[PDB]
């Protein structure tokens, strides 16, 4: 048992989802129709594997997921596509009209109409779990339907569920792949009314995922389908300790407990390494002492930000593949007599670590090179901060004018809740910078 | 008691700042020399830059940019927007230049030349102003030094009544952080004698220098148009503004060249620091685009204008420094997000 | 699906109404009688946008066809596409306009005005999704300018949280001798800034300078001028007409690019100009004065909002660095306190006639210049009362002549303040 749902919301939301999914299959040895060959108990079990699949009487595997959008179009891919056999139509929920990049339009106005089936094909989910851990809520920023229905959804949840896990992985704007001039907007105003609800929230910066897809492989102009495919390997890497079991498997929630010092301040730095494309993996090793100092350059981080000028709360690592003890010990110990990383004066200088032995996989034609072994390094450094300041800048500079406003406006928001979206995210920033404080 | 000293005894605008200083109480002239002053209006020539900065106990200001000379010559402006991938080869607001020595791009330029002749369209070019390509290159070979051959604006705009030439001239002050200010006061330096498209001899309706206009005065005092009367005068005849029709894109001009060579002249982690005054001059077209034609290192003022920009100069790029025991200059700035 | 419903009104919107469907229909292979004989998937997986989906795998445009005249609506029928239409949909008035406002808005389309809404009616009844109106007109006229906006306001009480959007044809004198268009314009744009979410402003002045200056036509035609207004309306509509991320329908583009709700007047342009390149080239004639729809110089402004499609086989990567170099470039000239403000999208299907196109649309505050002319020439005549009798006539008082004068002039105002603000 342990079973987590994974909701996913929006165009960005369900095409991660989908790379998600597709690339746990392969994982699992589970295929496009949901057989399993390796598993022997037909109907059910209690394997670890199980968290994230449950099973039919006839054998097949289907993932606790829903997959909501608010137009039809991109989940209509999914019922037709490669996976369509894998998801009960039930799972597949659209509606007929988006959000047009209007938080509150997905909020309210569109939202409304269809938060209760979403709630009741939830709750069918929930209902054949024996021991429901939580969620993962998988979403854009940026968008009318990934800012403003995740957060009706998230306080909704919040309500139907009392204090069960909520943990997001939240896809942060760049302007290589925007389509909207509000996005800043829409990624205040969510994070604002989504924070009290949210235990962990795992943000993926599109811009530096589209800066390592050019960097590290070679990929002249990234499209979703590049961006996904890495973002999914991080996302693998981050539930992997909960669907598959390991003598030195550490699971997320033990992460959870050194990555949140205070309920506000539960928004985690991801790096992964290695990120190599076939031509340059050929004929080259990378050692668990190489791929562990990797997670300290800026370049392979999910957020662009810079930790070297900041103070870590907490530094989890999460290996996966041909790592054994010795190696990541005598690896980490180099890290600390190098310093190169300090701590804020209040948390101890540790690192949790975990180890699935399962080694990586990548999907078929993908850019990605299969290597022996990967690091998923989960950080809690003041550095985030950055991105938050980023925006707000962004948000300010259209507020002071009112741009867009009406837009919000005439969908039944008050300049009230902008400001009031604005103060909160100005006391985060003010928060990040108390903590990295010395203490008196 | 702050210090300076002058060195350049032919400045009419720096004459006037020492004036204006010494008229303060707070401020003493020491002899050229003198190596313990704080400000140091300097010379045009040979600008000793390496001496500054190197006194114990005083912080040291000049009034020149050292590199600002890029910017500042024919030969070198060219040569600048050219090579700098912010202002380009493909810049839409600089004429197209050539830089040309006697006995290089004299080969470049005879192609792009040659390529008008067949296309059959205006091929009017200036050192002066000749339409063949024949009497330009034998010009500078005799001539002397380094030349530019830039495209002769076949289509000014024209001031009526009279059917008149002119260039705007915009007074800039760079100050000790970079902030770039222009002066809200310019100046429109007119022809008086009619614009002529066939009479390229007579150089007084085509060259519109406030000397080589010597009839003459008739329309305005000293062929001085400035910008109250010149604004009226587009909202009358042409109904737009002065700030809507020309300004912005001299702001955007100054503001382009400037940030271009910070990097190069900032004395932001200097020793010493420096401020310096431009002169922009530019040409405005019959469609109301702005064209530079040349940056000046060491302008002079209009002498109704004289007064306020002196005193602003003190005020901003002085007293800044300096401090002593209603904003004449607009500042640029722009950050646009992408 | 997302249908968007189109509407023509008048003499112009009629005429660029039926090029824009010759167009469009070839670009989506569909033949006067309706039948697909195209070569790509990608030609109908949005054909819905546009196109019902008649019986015997046919497509016909959801178009209603308008005028006061009889005449002009003839003429259209026996056009290369004239069959294509629904022939119901077709709805003609006897008097015509007389270049009369009042009688388009007040009088004689008011007495044919639910024949067009019955239509409309039975057209959105029957739509899964209905984005919008989309309307072909000129401001000049009488039926176009008076009707139109009289159509747009009735819409607009049947279908509130719907958007319209409007092709408006702008009145030059260099175009035509009418000595009235100033007024019928004022009052049309009077009601243009109140009732529709979108407008492209489709400038006659800037359409007659391209063709004598650029094109070098020295007797320029309506057709010379509409071969112009058919690429325009191809290019701004080619995002909600085929598979993209941008701007994919009428409320994402709106939401885009109108940061204030009076300030919907775009500024189309487009790359290259011809009669009947690069990707730096394309870049660099989008952004220059020339090439603009609207007679405003877009170095006399600023850029609120900038939409940038390109069309054809080019490298993603080049056209994001070529827009970044634009941007960089001519940084004054983009609000500052808009960040992200210019957008791009590319459509590997090429327009008919060219292997690598660019379309602009631009909502800039040098589209006051273009309101100013318009003024001047309003005022000109009203000081003196010019033909008030013409509109006095049909029922009007002066007052209204005022106010919609006054509100152009207001909008005027508000442009050159957001041109004016600064981030400080
Ligand atoms: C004798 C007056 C002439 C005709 C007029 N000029 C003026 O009104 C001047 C008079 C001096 C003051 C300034 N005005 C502008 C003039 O040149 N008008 C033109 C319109 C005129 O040419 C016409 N063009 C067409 C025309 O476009 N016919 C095309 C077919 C359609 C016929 C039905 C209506 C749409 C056009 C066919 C042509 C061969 C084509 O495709 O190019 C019909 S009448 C406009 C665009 C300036
Ligand atoms: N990494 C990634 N980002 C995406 C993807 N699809 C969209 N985005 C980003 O998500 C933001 C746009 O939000 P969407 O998720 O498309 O919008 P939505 O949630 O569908 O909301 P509406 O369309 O407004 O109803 C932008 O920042 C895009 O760059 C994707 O597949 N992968
Ligand atoms: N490309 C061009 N088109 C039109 N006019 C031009 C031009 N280049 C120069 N001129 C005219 O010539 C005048 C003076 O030229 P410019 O300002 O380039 O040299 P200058 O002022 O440094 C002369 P000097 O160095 O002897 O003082 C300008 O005011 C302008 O009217
Ligand atoms: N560009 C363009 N302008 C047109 C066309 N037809 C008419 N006009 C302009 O439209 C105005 C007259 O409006 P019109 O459509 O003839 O009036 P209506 O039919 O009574 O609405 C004038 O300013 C004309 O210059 C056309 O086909 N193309
Ligand atoms: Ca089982
Ligand atoms: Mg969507």
């Amino acid at each position: 048992m342990r079973e987590c749902i994974s909701i996913h919301v929006g165009q960005a939301g369900v095409q991660i989802g989908n790379a998600c999914w597709e690339l746990y299959c392969l994982e699992h040895g589970i295929q496009p129709d949901g057989q399993m060959p390796s598993d022997k108990t037909i109907g059910g079990g209690d394997d670890s594997f199980n968290t994230f699949f449950s099973e039919t009487g006839a054998g097949k595997h289907v993932p606790r997921a829903v997959f909501v959008d608010l137009e039809p179009t991109v989940i209509d891919e999914v019922r037709t596509g490669t996976y369509r056999q894998l998801f009960h139509p039930e799972q597949l929920i659209t509606g007929k009209e988006d959000a047009a990049n209007n938080y509150a339009r997905g909020h309210y106005t569109i939202g409304k109409e269809i938060i209760d089936l979403v709630l009741d094909r939830i709750r069918k989910l929930a209902d054949q779990c024996t021991g429901l851990q939580g969620f993962l809520v998988f979403h854009s920023f940026g968008g009318g339907t990934g800012s403003g229905f995740t957060s009706l959804l998230m306080e909704r949840l919040s309500v139907d569920y009392g204090k069960k896990s909520k943990l997001e992985f939240s896809i942060y704007p760049a302007p290589q792949v925007s389509t909207a001039v509000v996005e800043p907007y829409n990624s205040i105003l969510t994070t604002h009314t989504t924070l009290e609800h949210s235990d962990c929230a795992f943000m993926v910066d599109n811009e530096a995922i589209y800066d390592i897809c050019r960097r590290n492989l070679d990929i002249e102009r990234p499209t979703y389908t590049n961006l996904n495919r890495l973002i999914s390997q991080i996302v693998s890497s981050i539930t992997a300790s909960l669907r598959f079991d390991g003598a030195l498997n550490v699971d997320l929630t033990e992460f959870q407990t050194n990555l949140v010092p205070y309920p506000r301040i539960h928004f985690p730095l991801a790096t992964y390494a290695p990120v190599i494309s076939a031509e340059k993996a050929y004929h080259e090793q990378l050692s668990v002492a190489e791929i562990t100092n990797a997670c300290f350059e800026p370049a392979n981080q999910m957020v662009k930000c810079d930790p070297r000028h900041g103070k870590y709360m907490a530094c989890c690592l999460l290996y996966r593949g041909d790592v054994v003890p010795k190696d990541v010990n005598a690896a980490i110990a180099t890290i600390k007599t190098k310093r190169s990383i300090q701590f804020v004066d209040w948390c101890p200088t540790g690192f949790k670590v975990g180890i699935n032995y399962q080694p990586p996989t990548v999907v078929p034609g993908g850019d990605l090179a299969k290597v022996q072994r990967a690091v998923c390094m989960l950080s809690n450094t003041t550095a985030i901060a950055e991105a938050w300041a980023r925006l707000d800048h962004k948000f300010d500079l259209m507020y002071a004018k009112r741009a867009f406003v009406h837009w919000y406006v005439g969908e039944g928001m008050e300049e009230g809740e902008f400001s009031e979206a604005r103060e909160d995210m100005a006391a985060l920033e003010k928060d990040y910078e108390e903590v990295g404080v010395d203490s008196v | 008691m702050y210090t300076f000293v002058v060195r350049d005894e032919n400045s009419s605008v720096y004459a006037e700042v020492s004036r204006l200083l010494l008229a303060t109480g707070q401020w003493k002239r020491l002899r050229k020399d003198n190596p313990r002053f704080n400000l140091m209006l300097g010379e045009r020539n040979r600008l000793p830059f390496g001496r500054l900065g190197h006194e114990p106990g005083l912080v040291q200001l000049v009034n020149y940019y050292r590199g600002a000379d890029k910017l500042c010559r024919k030969a070198s402006l060219v040569k600048l927007i050219k090579t700098s991938p912010e202002l380009s080869e493909s810049c839409t607001w600089f004429p197209e230049s050539y830089v040309i020595y006697p006995t290089d791009e004299r080969e470049v330029f005879l192609a792009a030349y040659n390529r008008r002749r067949e296309g059959r369209e205006g091929n009017v070019w200036i050192a002066l102003i000749s339409s063949e390509a024949s009497e330009l290159l034998d010009f500078i070979d005799e001539q002397g030094q380094v030349h530019v051959i830039q495209k002769y604006l076949e289509k000014p705009l024209l001031l009526e009544p009279g059917h008149r030439k002119f260039d705007i001239r915009s007074w800039v002050l760079v100050d000790h952080l970079y902030n770039i200010y222009l002066y809200r006061e310019g100046v429109l330096r007119t022809s008086s004698e009619p614009y002529n498209s066939a009479n390229f001899q007579d150089k007084t309706c085509h060259l519109t220098n406030h000397c080589i206009q010597k009839n003459y005065g008739r329309y305005e005092e000293g062929n001085e148009m400035f910008f109250e009367e010149f604004n009226q005068y587009l909202m009358d005849a042409l109904n737009t503004t002065l700030e809507n029709s020309i300004l912005l894109q001299i702001k955007h001009i100054i503001r382009s060249c400037l940030m271009c060579i910070e990097p190069a002249i900032s004395t932001k982690h200097l020793h010493y620091q420096s401020f310096q005054l431009f002169g922009f001059d530019f040409m405005v077209d019959e469609e109301l685009k702005v064209w530079l034609i040349e940056v000046n290192g060491a302008p002079a003022c209009a002498q109704k204008l004289y007064a306020e920009l002196c005193q602003g100069i003190v005020d901003v790029a002085i007293s800044s420094v300096f401090p002593l025991a209603t904003s004449i200059f607009i500042k640029l700035h722009h950050h646009h997000h992408h | 699906m997302r249908e968007i419903v189109h509407i023509q009104a008048g003499q112009c919107g009629n005429q660029i109404g039926a090029k824009f469907w010759e167009v469009i229909s070839d670009e989506h292979g569909i033949d006067p009688t309706g039948s697909y004989h195209g070569d790509s998937d990608l030609q109908l997986e949005r054909i819905n946008v546009y196109y019902n989906e008649a019986t015997g795998n046919k497509y016909v445009p959801r178009a209603i066809l308008v005028d006061l005249e009889p005449g002009t609506m003839d003429s259209v029928r026996s056009g290369p596409f004239g069959q294509i239409f629904r022939p119901d949909n077709f709805v003609f008035g006897q008097s015509g306009a007389g270049n009369n406002w009042a009688k388009g808005h007040y009088t004689e389309g008011a007495e044919l005005v639910d024949s067009v809404l019955d239509v409309v009616r039975k057209e959105s009844e029957s739509c899964d999704c209905l984005q919008g109106f989309q309307l072909t007109h000129s401001l000049g006229g009488g039926t176009g300018s008076g009707m139109g906006t009289l159509l747009i306001s009735k819409i607009r009480e049947e279908y509130p949280d719907r958007i319209m959007n409007t092709f408006s044809v702008m009145p030059s004198p260099k175009v035509s001798d009418t000595v009235v268009e100033p007024y019928n314009a004022t009052l049309s744009v009077h009601q243009l800034v109140e009732n529709t979410d979108e407008t492209y402003c489709i400038d006659n002045e800037a359409l007659y300078d391209i063709c004598f200056r650029t094109l070098k036509l020295t007797t320029p035609t309506y057709g010379d001028l509409n071969h112009l207004v058919s690429a325009t309306m191809s290019g701004v509509t080619t995002c909600l007409r085929f598979p993209g991320q941008l701007n994919a329908d009428l409320r994402k583009l709106a939401v885009n690019m109108v940061p204030f709700p009076r300030l919907h007047f775009f500024m189309p342009g487009f790359a290259p100009l011809t009669s009947r390149l690069t990707v730096p080239e394309l870049t660099q004639q989008m952004f220059d004065s020339k090439n603009m729809m609207a007679a405003c110089d877009p170095r006399h402004g600023r850029y609120l909002t900038v939409a940038a499609i390109f069309r054809g086989r080019m490298s993603m990567k080049e056209v994001d660095e070529q827009m970044l170099n634009v941007q960089n470039k001519n940084s004054s000239y983009f609000v500052e306190w808009i960040p992200n403000n210019v957008k791009t999208a590319v459509c590997d299907i090429p327009p008919r006639g060219l292997k690598m196109s660019a379309t602009f649309i631009g909502n800039s505050t040098a589209i006051q210049e273009l309101f100013k002319r318009i003024s001047e020439q309003f005022t000109a005549m009203f000081r003196r009362k010019a033909f008030l009798h013409w509109y006095t006539g049909e029922g009007m008082d002066e007052m209204e002549f005022t106010e919609a004068e006054s509100n152009m002039n207001d909008l005027v105002s508000e442009y050159q303040q957001y041109q004016d603000a600064t981030a400080d």
